[PDB]
RNA sequence: CGCGGGAUGGAGCAGGAGCUCGUCGGGCUCAUAACCCGAAGGCGGUGGUUCAAAUCCGCCUCCCGCAACCA
RNA sequence: AGUUCGGAUUGUAGUCUGCAACUCGACUACAUGAAGCUGGAAUCGCUAGUAAUCGUAGAUCAGCAUGCUACGGUGAAUACGU
RNA sequence: CUGGGGCGGUCGCCUCCUAAAAGGUAACGGAGGCGCUCAAAGGUUCCCUCAGAAUGGUUCAUUCAUAGAGUGUAAAGGCAUAAGGGAGCUUGACUGCGAGACCUACAAGUCGAGCAGGGUCGAAAGACGGACUUAGUGAUCCGGUGGUUCCGCAUG
RNA sequence: UUAUUGGAGGUAGAGCACUGUUUGGACGAUUCAGACAAACUCCGAAUGCCAAUAAUU
RNA sequence: CUGGUGACUAUAGCAAGGAGGUCACACCUGUUCCCAUGCCGAACACAGAAGUUAAGCUCCUUAGCGUCGAUGGUAGUCGAACUUAUGUUCCGCUAGAGUAGAACGUUGCCAGG
């Protein structure tokens, strides 16, 4: 992926310069992206915009299906993030205070039409989880990666 | 992965999607919004709007 | 006048220890009656369907510690 | 009248009244206290009357801690009924008081004023009491 | 709801197995493999 | 952040749960397998005495080479079974070590089975 | 004193919330009533069982039925 | 097709009268684009150049008419009977 | 039965407290439940770990969290060996028994290693004679139904 | 029966680690202090009980 | 000294600071083959070796939370005498709480150095 090459390039060099690291293994990287649409139509829309079959999340009457979700990591996650940065985001900037206090970020999209690939426009949420130990470190890494903060 | 989704080309750049053009790589892929310049000048302001309307310098 | 809505109890089940530590028992002797594993089956001791602990061989009963908060009962051959 | 907002069991065995006070034998919140020297049940009505006497004598200027609470319900049979046919209904709430227990504590007044307020409270109680101060050394 | 069930296989008249089932949950004639002492083998015993 | 898993400790908990009802005695010792990222080691233990009688490894000078991991596990199983046969060992109980009975662990078990251990 | 039953729009009745009258607005009438057309508006409470309570557990505040004796 | 029906409401920029359009004028341009898809109980007008419908003019009047008064164009249906 | 009798309530089984740290232990003492359910909620192999809170997001993610969840059902005793959650295969919710024990006036009730016959799951050791355990039940006589190398009144 | 030794169990007491009850502070529910319980227990005796091999009986 | 695998009531844990990595243990690289995801090569599994001690892991130091824990005294109590007092006395046993203190594991077997 283009973002994968960007991260393997001096992006990590920027993180090391700005946070004074002693090894390249302590440079934070995005662990995964979990897309949750909180239902055949919703499952199909999520699958067609993401790429894989979603997982139906039941309730903890209890036990009924309520939402759907997808986890991405590796080449697919990197391609998804590049597509979200380039093709998808401007159709919908973004909150820079929505941090977990540990280094993971969450963003909610209300209309699914902002994806290149509906009768009732439902809203989904994206969680980008990284190996960053601080909100500051995660935000700096994401901004370097190109998040439209 | 269990056993569509290819590498379509959306400027131009490679990407993966399901909503399915030669490249420098030599292969072809399936191929509005460049998002805003200043676009429009901001509001003049009431004093400037008043002075310009009546020519009062 | 009035009346009471209580006045019920089940038959007592005579649970608890049936043989002593250091006692000799024939195989099959029930060593402990219990609900759940208040005491665990140790060496040469079995656990029945109703949690009864019984000796699998003839020998001497030994009630012993099992970790910090549990205990067990074993049977060791006299020889 | 002090009483628990709820209890698990409303019908309880009456508590054992032999022995000495398990705890609460020292002044810990105030400066002076009233220490029981004999044993009795202490009812919430007795507690309220004693507290009113104390607070009235100090004009609500100092401050009082009631160290005992009536956790225990007790039952009483309806009048003119024979024995049996189940336990009676809750009649009131008591605290078990044994020698040594501090019943009340007061602070914010002089020793003489506290002594008089505690004497007035003591005369409302079914136990003998002694004026005490915080123990040092 | 729950009724008594007797299972007998084709090549026996032993009818030695009784069991229970929920008539609402299992409206069919239940089948199971059970040991048949006459034939010294497992056989397909089916509810009568 | 995102914590890791410590595969070795997850394995250890699984292995303790297996050892709850798996143990080796004098007449039937336990062939315990440990498998790291690059090497596989097998031991023959009499848990009744707490004593190890035979051992083999993919890092042993005689049984170390540059080969497939499955093949190295096969060689280690053969070496351990040969050592057990040199001793008085015919029947054992296989302690998979908390890993799935697949891949390298399966290869070692099968190699010992072929070379002579009865399990 | 013992046993049991009831608390439903504002009123009388049905009962895990509907009929009639009452209110509001409009109409008919010289006007009122009657009549006609629309709108709103409710599980006695106190704690619990329960995914969920008018509904079920116990109690509380009143009313209602039988009985409250052999001396 | 709540739409190329509807133009209420609101924003902006103007024109004219008037000493002066904030309360509180009329009109214009651009934008916006509400309720409304023939209306319950009930109730009104009209017998012929009438009803219906379409425009026009005047008084008052600096400016302000969906009102009033007046004018023509198109132009029906029905009345068995008390 | 009954702190006289009547009226009221109760009558069998399970769990807890009273019950005095083995077991047992009464009252018209204090609290509740049962007269079922499940074709998997049984067996086996493999994998897995919860409630709650905070922090962000129009259920999803992170960290603390030994259980503060769950365990079909009342309570108690147990259970993160998981006995709790999921998945594949399956029917041991087998047949003949059974050394030896618990309980016990009797009749009953309870546990049970092992042996044989045939299976299921598992690579294998092995586990499995229903369910985390303890309620969900009713004698004999009589009658119905199926089987039967048994009897069957001179013989068939 | 006693002596010694081993064991099972949760009472007395105590305690607040669970459930429930309760009194004062402080802080932005947490923490601090202090209390209550047959059906509370992080704890836990004396006894009594079950057994094993010497003295007496 | 490291590693595997056992035994022992956490004196063994947890937390906070440092040192280490050649072989080893790891993080790691990939998804072509066995295998695997109610979705995901995250985990499971297989191939490996660019890289890094950053983490897990090992060694050193902290009594901070947890854990262990006396002696002395107290509560309670078997027995005995007095006694009817919400009791007293004698004798034996002897808590819980709290204090001193202990503790940052010990140790069997096998393999490597
Ligand atoms: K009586
Ligand atoms: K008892
Ligand atoms: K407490
Ligand atoms: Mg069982
Ligand atoms: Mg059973
Ligand atoms: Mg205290
Ligand atoms: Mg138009
Ligand atoms: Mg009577
Ligand atoms: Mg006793
Ligand atoms: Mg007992
Ligand atoms: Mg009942
Ligand atoms: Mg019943
Ligand atoms: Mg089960
Ligand atoms: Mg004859
Ligand atoms: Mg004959
Ligand atoms: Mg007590
Ligand atoms: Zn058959």
């Amino acid at each position: 992926n283009r973002l994968k090459e960007k991260f393997n390039t001096e992006v990590t060099e920027n993180l090391m310069k700005k946070f004074n690291y002693s090894s390249v293994m302590e440079v934070p990287k995005i662990d995964k992206i979990v897309v949750n649409m909180g239902l055949d139509n919703a499952v199909e829309e999520l699958e067609l915009i993401t790429g894989q079959k979603p997982l139906v999340t039941k309730a903890k009457r209890e036990g009924m299906p309520i939402g759907a979700k997808v986890t991405l990591r590796g080449e697919r996650m990197y391609e998804f993030l590049d597509k979200l940065i380039s093709v998808s985001l401007p159709r919908v900037g973004v909150s820079k205070k929505a941090f977990d206090g540990r280094g993971n970020y969450t963003l909610g999209v209300k209309e699914q039409l902002i994806f290149p690939e509906v009768s009732k426009v439902r809203g989904m949420d994206i969680v980008i989880v990284t190996t960053a130990n601080t909100d500051e470190e995660a935000r700096e890494l994401l901004a370097n990666f190109g998040m439209p903060f | 992965m269990k056993q569509e989704y290819h590498q379509v080309i959306f400027f131009k750049f490679l990407s993966g999607s399901t909503k399915t053009m030669e490249w420098e790589d030599g292969k072809e892929y399936p191929v509005d919004i460049s998002h805003p310049r200043q676009k429009f000048a901001a509001a003049d302001g009431r004093v400037e709007r008043f002075n310009k309307k009546f020519g009062l310098k | 006048v009035s009346s009471t809505k209580n006045g019920r109890d089940s038959e007592s089940k005579r649970l608890g220890a049936k043989r002593a530590d250091g006692q000799f028992v024939t195989g099959g002797s029930i060593l402990y009656r219990q609900r759940g594993t208040k005491i665990y089956p140790g060496e040469n001791v079995g656990r029945g369907g109703d949690d009864t602990l019984f000796a699998k061989i003839d020998g001497v009963v030994k009630f012993e510690r099992k970790g910090r908060d549990k205990k067990q009962v074993s049977v060791y051959a006299v020889a | 009248m002090l009483l628990p907002k709820r209890v698990k069991y409303r019908r309880q065995h009456r508590p054992k009244t032999t022995g000495r006070s398990k705890g609460g034998n020292y002044v810990t919140f105030g400066e002076f206290g009233l220490q029981a020297t004999t044993t009795s049940w202490i009812t919430s009505r007795q507690i309220e009357s004693a507290r009113i006497a104390m607070t009235r004598y100090m004009k609500r200027g100092g401050k009082v801690w009631i160290k005992i609470f009536p956790h225990t319900p007790y039952t009483k049979k309806p009048l003119e009924v024979r024995m049996g046919a189940g336990k009676g209904a809750v009649e009131g709430w008591i605290a078990v008081v044994k020698p040594g227990r501090i019943l009340f504590e007061v602070a914010g007044v002089s020793e003489e004023v506290a002594r008089e307020a505690l004497r007035l409270a003591s005369h409302k109680l079914p136990v003998k009491t002694k004026f005490v101060k915080r123990e040092e050394l | 709801v729950r009724v008594n069930v007797t299972l007998a296989c084709t090549e026996c008249g032993d009818r030695n197995y009784i069991t229970t089932k929920n008539k609402r949950n299992n409206p069919e004639r239940i089948e199971m493999k059970k040991y048949c002492p006459r034939l010294n083998k497992y056989t397909l015993h089916r509810e009568t | 952040m995102i914590s890791k898993i410590d595969k070795n400790k997850v394995r250890l908990k699984r292995h303790a749960r297996v050892r709850t009802n798996l143990s080796g005695t004098a007449e039937k010792p336990r062939l315990n397998v440990y498998r790291s990222n690059k090497h596989i080691y097998a031991q023959i233990i009499d848990d009744n005495k707490g004593v190890t009688l035979a051992q083999a490894s993919s890092k042993d000078s005689d049984i170390a080479t540059t080969a497939t991991k499955v093949e190295l596990a096969t060689k280690v199983g053969e070496a351990i079974a040969k050592k057990a046969a040199d001793k008085g060992i015919k029947e054992i109980v296989f302690d998979r070590g908390g890993y799935l009975y697949h891949g390298r662990v399966k290869a070692l078990a099968e190699a010992a089975r072929e070379s002579g251990l009865e399990f």
